[PDB]
């Protein structure tokens, strides 16, 4: 009388890597491009 | 020893220090010169709430060891397969890792097992008859001492059933020492009281009329936990009485504040909500005796004299530390009341009463377990007096058949001869109503003596009983006396009580005739 094994509930897909600061950096460059393009006119 | 929390047990500490820690204080050079390993375990057994966890903690904190890891036996068990072993193993990972990291320069660890008797039992020998919890025992045995070596650990175990532990787990390789803690004597109780009242004494919250030395005797078979409960309850009651009285009048708070030193508080806590689990009980007599004893005749005096003689014989004998006595008589003769009165007059420390009322619907095995538990508890004292009631109702005897439960009879027969350990005396009083049947099963020869309690035998005795009860007046008294002048009376006292109660319900004028007719209807001859 030993509770038999149980099937692994399932998989809950969840993926997180290095986006935060990589895209914040990406942004800081576009802003400066915009400023320069504005300045030229 | 009193400098620390625990106090009262010294003969049980000298041995534990010597045979387990002699090598832990000698200079290391000589120890390595001889080359002897330290002890690996010890075992402690005794009644619950007798100062075990405190000693286990102190023995650790005195060795400059790390924090103990408290584990409870029941919590280890689980229904899923393969979790109990993981739980058991989880308690050794830190020690293993530290030993591996630091080689042989590590410190000392500790483990505090509680109720170890529930995860260790004699493993089944027959094929297909193995125990349902053998995996846990196997895992523990392997871990305690296996192929791999551990030399920086110390295992302490606790339990209350030192007979169900697997034999293989007590060989000199694992848990090679044992100790026992009994009920503290008067001196130990006094020491505990003074330790716990040191605070009050220092802060001047104790009175001069409260004498701890005198109060020590008032506690005959108390326990440390019960002492801490008594003190706390007394303080709480003192606070309640203070707030209630001090708010009565506009008197300075300081006068009432110091008033908490009254001895009233302690006596009230004593007789208030302090109900020892190993002491005489006082609230059961009211149920088992409702109207005291009335001396309607001589036999009461003789029975009481015989009871006192038996008590004295058991208290002042050395070759017969076991004494039994059997009470018998006609139905409704009042045996239980006399048994309870004798027990109360015994003046013994431990007086436990066992009755069939508290086993309604119990299976026979449950009744056997209850009997064994009661006897085991009664063994743990220097004196006792057990009272087996009825007997004929424990067995379930019924005239048809006959039928009865064999196992209960066997348990009773076996237990009526087992002797307690050396120096501890015991007394058993049994009450039945059918002595011939008991003689038939060959039980009357197990007891040591018999006593006879008769019923009312003559009319004048009934008149005396009526006079003592005081329910009828002189006119009706004389009327009944002349009506029942002949000595042909045969009635039980309890039946007489019920008959009088019923007769009282009739109309005031038509009572004597009712009572006389009822008495005549009832049996009047043996
Ligand atoms: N001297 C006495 N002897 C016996 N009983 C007495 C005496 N004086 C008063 N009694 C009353 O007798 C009552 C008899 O109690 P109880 O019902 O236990 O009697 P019993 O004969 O042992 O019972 P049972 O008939 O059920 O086997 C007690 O409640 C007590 O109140
Ligand atoms: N000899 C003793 N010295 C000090 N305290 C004691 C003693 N015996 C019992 N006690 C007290 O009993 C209380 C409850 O006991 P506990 O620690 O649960 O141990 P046990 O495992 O025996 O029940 C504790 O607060 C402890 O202080």
């Amino acid at each position: 009388s030993m509770a038999e094994d149980a099937d692994m509930r399932n998989e809950l897909e969840e993926m997180q890597r290095r986006a935060d600061q990589l895209a914040d950096e990406s942004l800081e460059s576009t802003r400066r491009m915009l400023q320069l393009v504005e300045e030229s006119k | 020893f009193e400098k620390m929390g625990i106090g009262g047990l010294d003969k049980e500490f000298s041995d534990i220090f010597r045979r387990a820690f002699a090598s832990r204080v000698f200079p290391p050079e000589i120890v390595e010169q001889m080359g002897c390993k330290h002890v690996k375990g010890i075992l402690l057994y005794g009644p619950p709430g007798c100062g075990k966890t405190l000693l286990a903690r102190q023995i650790g904190k005195m060795l400059n060891a790390r924090e103990p890891k408290v584990v409870n036996g029941p919590e280890i068990l689980n229904k899923y397969v393969g979790e109990s072993e993981a739980n058991i193993r989880k308690l050794f990972a830190d020690a293993e890792e530290e030993q591996r990291r630091l080689g042989a320069n590590s410190g000392l660890h500790i483990i505090i097992f509680d109720e170890i008797d529930a995860i260790c039992k004699q493993r089944g020998s027959m094929a297909g008859s193995t125990g349902v919890h053998d995996t846990v025992v196997n895992q523990l045995l392997s871990k305690i001492d296996g192929v791999e070596q551990l030399n920086n650990i110390l295992v302490i175990g606790m339990t209350n059933r030192p007979d169900l532990i697997d034999e293989a787990l007590l060989r000199p390789g694992r848990l090679e020492v044992k100790m026992e803690i009994g009920l503290p004597d008067e001196k130990g109780r006094l020491q505990i009281l003074h330790i716990h009242t040191a605070r009050m004494r220092g802060h001047q919250l104790l009175s001069a009329d409260v004498d701890i030395k005198e109060l020590a005797v008032e506690t005959k078979n108390f326990s440390g936990a019960e002492l801490e409960g008594l003190v706390r309850a007394a303080q709480s009651t003192a606070m309640n009485r203070h707030i209630k009285a001090s708010t009565k009048v506009e008197v300075d708070m300081e006068k009432a504040e110091s008033l908490q030193v009254t001895r009233g508080d302690f006596l009230a806590s004593l007789e208030n909500d302090i109900k020892p689990a190993f002491g005489t009980n006082q609230e059961d007599y009211a149920s088992y005796i409702m109207n005291g004893i009335i001396k309607w005749g001589d036999p009461v005096t003789r029975v009481l004299d015989d009871g006192e003689l038996l008590v004295q014989q058991t208290k002042n004998s050395d070759r017969t530390p076991l004494v039994s006595v059997l009470l018998e008589g006609p139905p409704h003769s009042g045996k239980t009341a006399l048994a309870a009165k004798i027990a109360e007059e015994s003046n013994f420390p431990f007086i436990k009463i066992c009755s069939p009322d508290k086993m309604i619907g119990f299976s026979e095995t449950a009744k056997c377990q209850a009997m064994k538990k009661i006897f085991d508890d009664a063994y743990k004292s220097q004196l006792s007096c057990v009272v087996v009631d009825d007997i004929e109702r424990l067995l379930d005897y019924v005239p048809i058949g006959p039928r009865f439960s064999n196992l209960v009879l066997q348990a009773l027969l076996v237990l009526l001869k087992k002797a307690p350990p050396q120096g501890r005396k015991l007394l058993i009083i049994g009450t039945t109503s059918r002595k011939d049947v008991l003689q038939e099963m060959e039980m009357l020869n197990a007891f040591s003596t018999t006593i006879h309690v008769p019923n009312i035998a003559t009319g004048e005795q009934l008149l005396e009983a009526l006079e003592l009860l005081g329910n009828f007046k002189d006119k009706e008294r004389t009327t009944i006396a002349q009506q029942v002048k002949g000595k042909k009376v045969w009635i039980g006292i309890k039946k007489l009580l019920m008959l009088i109660e019923m007769s009282l319900q009739m109309d005031p004028e038509y009572r004597v005739r009712k009572f006389l007719a009822l008495l005549r209807e009832e049996g009047a001859s043996p």
